[PDB]
């Protein structure tokens, strides 16, 4: 519409770090990360304050194994801020989600040192209220899942937020009287609180991390056959009732159950409890009864006695948390017929690199995002018209961790001269011999031409 | 024989030779800024003396072109060898040079990031200050004062970050070992400032923010403050008609006065919510109270 700017109406702009708002209520957007966006809306601040929207790159919040990090921890600002009405924070993130295997978790710590879980009490209508006069558009939940945004509502400000990516939780609360609490990613997982079994009101929880084949199916092959993992959050705690687990059986005695009582950030120990508790098959599932809170899981290993073995091996793997990221490639060329190339697999890492670019290094190939597994190493290799520098002596590698730098040097010569400088790029998760399995991601490239300095 | 004698020469020269390589060797590379300094020019006399000797190893090329033919076999080796090994020694002269300079330089550009990253900080701690003024009067002097600040600081860091910059692009172009550290060093320079200026336009835009507000808190005082004049008709003939038409001019001034007011107060209910807001309409309410008075008692005349 043809109509005066009103200088009345919501501020559009971005910011670094920090802006400026008054009840006016702004959308600020940030140049430095695509999507990370505040939304303040009309009327819902008391007075001008100076907001502060930055990533952190205090106490790291403490993480059970399985869990990590979704997006470098947000700080925001002033730290005791308080709003009429909810204000709207928008973060990208990198966890792989796996569909609904796994999600997300909000943390805030108001001191830094401490850090609780972040939940908001707000009406269905205030949601719809939220935007109130703002012409803001909100992305719907598929359209979030989507883009790997992550949308935290609060009313208050705290002094910073985390994303953390676990695999997904049930909790409800249960006390004396009784409870169920099932799965909502395996409907056969359940469990089952007798009258009686707690004191007080606890919000149980639960996890389901079910199998795939491929990663099982490569460690170990036809020697066993897992079920999910059926974890019982508030661990180490002994019940003064028997819990009622029920877990569906391995899709294939011959069948042994571990479990694993450790508690914190401790490493988990797997034990076999086949021959101490009952096993009872119905309906294609095992119901057993359990008087603590631990892990557990469902083997049909023919090597009993190496059981144990299997699950570490398993385990120590699915474990490690997948990130979705970017894989880039640099070279400059020290004549025809060699080079020099630099490689990065990056998350929250710079689109493009100072040094490169002071070196007069070239973006030669970019992937797009694809699921590595935080800890673990990378294989690169070379297929196609040069190869790369090696002898009867070991390869080179590098680590995946997020939101660290991920580099790989590397020296690579045309093998020949009769064709173009065209390549073959492959980051794997094992060195390829036998039948090459899925890599972590292949890039082609083409030699840029040679610089005269 | 002459033999004897020449061997002995190039004796002494390769002597020297190693004395000087094993001097240049030396792994000591400094610890403060000025001792490699003196190491720099320690080892540039060094490599002057290296090149004086060229007369020295001179002599022996005559030696030997005057000697060479009893058995050269020997003689044309042992003086090649000289030759070779002295050119050696002067290439390895060029090496630690470039890495007695490469030092330097790590030493004293880590001082200027350090240092810049301490003043950004000194700036930043001043530009997010959340002082904002107890009165109208004093809201104003820091406005004026922090925007001097503001241009001062936003040009003057300016010329600091573009040397350390340059100072940086130059020792990555060099060939620098620790280039990769120094590519992270400007990046957090760069990002570092440019925060600065973007905080001291918050700051600056909260200042200016808050002066209106005073302004208001000004004129609520003030304005109801001429309220009290209007008692004075009360009580109050040529001289009363003169002071008459006087007064009838001030009360034309007045209603200026308050529209502007009330306009400027319009723009603070936009701008705030809730206690403020309320606050604002507050005062608002009690100058255009007295408005409605002072207005009738004019209308009564």
């Amino acid at each position: 519409l043809d109509n005066v700017a009103l200088s009345s109406s919501p501020i559009h702009s971005g910011f670094l770090v920090s802006f400026m708002v008054d009840a006016r209520g702004g959308a600020m957007r940030g140049c430095r990360h695509n999507g990370l966006r505040i939304i303040i809306p009309p009327r819902k601040c008391t007075a001008p304050t100076r907001v502060t929207c930055r990533l952190v790159k205090a106490t790291m919040p403490p993480m059970v194994e399985g869990e990590g990090l979704a997006s470098r921890l947000i700080e925001v600002g002033p730290s005791g801020a308080q709003f009429l009405g909810p204000v709207i924070v928008e973060i990208p993130h990198f966890a792989a989600l796996r569909g609904k295997e796994r999600e997300l978790v909000v943390l805030r710590s108001e001191n830094g040192d401490s850090w609780k879980e972040h939940f908001c009490d707000y009406t269905e209508d205030e949601l719809n209220e939220i935007l109130n006069g703002m012409d803001e558009v909100l992305d719907s939940p598929e359209d979030l899942e989507k883009k790997r945004i992550c949308r935290i509502i609060t009313r208050d400000f705290p002094q910073y937020f985390a994303v953390v990516s676990r695999i997904k939780q049930d909790s409800n609360l249960i006390g004396p009287e009784g409870g169920v609490l099932s799965s909502t990613v395996v409907p056969q997982v359940q469990a089952v609180f007798p009258e009686g079994a707690l004191t007080k009101r606890i919000r149980v929880g639960l996890q389901a991390q079910p199998m795939h084949s491929e990663l099982v199916k490569k460690i170990l092959g036809n020697k066993a056959t897992f079920s999910p993992i059926v974890t019982l959050e508030p661990r180490r705690r002994k019940f003064h009732k028997p819990i009622t687990m029920t877990i569906p059986v391995p899709k294939a005695p011959t069948l042994r159950l571990l479990c694993s009582i450790t508690g914190g950030t401790t490493p988990a120990q797997w034990e076999d409890i086949t021959g101490t508790t009952p096993l009872t098959f119905v309906n294609e599932c095992v119901s057993f009864t359990t008087n603590v809170s631990a892990r557990f899981w469902l083997i049909d290993c023919r090597q009993i006695q190496e059981s144990v073995t299997f699950a570490s091996q398993v385990y120590r793997e699915i474990i490690c948390v997948p990130y979705m990221a970017k894989f880039v490639v640099f070279a400059k060329s020290h004549d025809p017929i060699e080079a020099r190339l630099r490689c990065f697999c990056m998350t929250d890492d710079k689109v493009d690199k100072t040094l490169e670019q002071q070196e007069n290094f070239a973006e030669v190939a970019r992937s797009r995002d694809v699921e590595v597994l935080e800890g673990k190493p990378i294989y690169v290799d070379c297929f196609g018209n040069l190869v790369p520098l090696t002898k009867s002596g070991q390869h080179h590698i590098f680590s995946f961790f997020a939101f660290k730098e991920n580099r790989l040097p590397l020296f690579v010569k045309v093998r020949d001269t009769t064709q173009e400088p065209c390549g073959r790029l492959s980051f794997m998760k094992e060195p390829k011999r036998g039948l090459v399995h899925q890599a972590i991601c292949n890039l082609n490239i083409t030699l840029p031409i040679y610089t005269k300095e | 024989f002459q033999v004897e004698q020449y061997y002995f020469d190039v004796a002494e020269v390769e002597a020297w030779l190693g004395e000087q390589e094993l001097l240049m060797m030396s792994e000591d590379k400094g610890k403060d800024e000025q001792s490699t300094l003196q190491l720099l020019k320690k080892h540039l006399q060094l490599e002057q003396g290296v090149e004086n000797y060229e007369e020295s190893i001179a002599q022996l090329s005559r030696q030997c072109r005057a000697l060479l033919h009893p058995d050269s076999e020997q003689i044309s080796r042992r003086q090649s060898q000289v030759d070779r090994l002295y050119v050696a020694l002067k290439e390895l002269g060029e090496e630690r040079r470039v890495s007695l300079e490469q030092q330097y330089w790590l030493y004293q550009l880590s001082r200027q990031v350090d240092e810049l990253e301490h003043w950004i900080a000194e700036k930043e701690v001043v530009a997010g200050s959340p002082e904002l003024g107890q009165d109208f009067e004093h809201v104003s002097v820091l406005q004026e004062k922090f925007s001097e600040f503001a241009s001062e600081t936003g040009t003057a860091g300016r010329e600091r970050l573009a040397a350390v910059n340059q100072m940086v692009d130059e020792l990555i172009e060099c060939g620098h070992t620790a280039a990769a550290t120094m590519a992270e060093w400007k990046d957090g320079l760069n990002e570092a400032w440019a925060e600065l200026l973007e905080l001291m336009g918050t700051r600056a835009q909260l200042l200016a923010a808050s002066r209106e507000l005073h302004k208001f808190f000004s004129d609520a005082r003030e304005l109801q403050g001429q309220i009290e004049e209007k008692r004075r008709r009360l009580p109050r003939a040529s001289s009363m008609q003169r002071t008459l038409r006087a007064f009838e001019h001030d009360l034309q001034l007045l209603v200026s006065q308050v529209r502007q007011l009330q306009e400027g107060a319009a723009q603070l209910r936009t701008v705030y919510a809730g206690e403020h807001a309320e606050a604002i309409a507050s005062r608002e309410q009690e100058v255009l109270q007295g408005w409605k008075e002072l207005l009738a008692a004019c209308e009564d005349a």
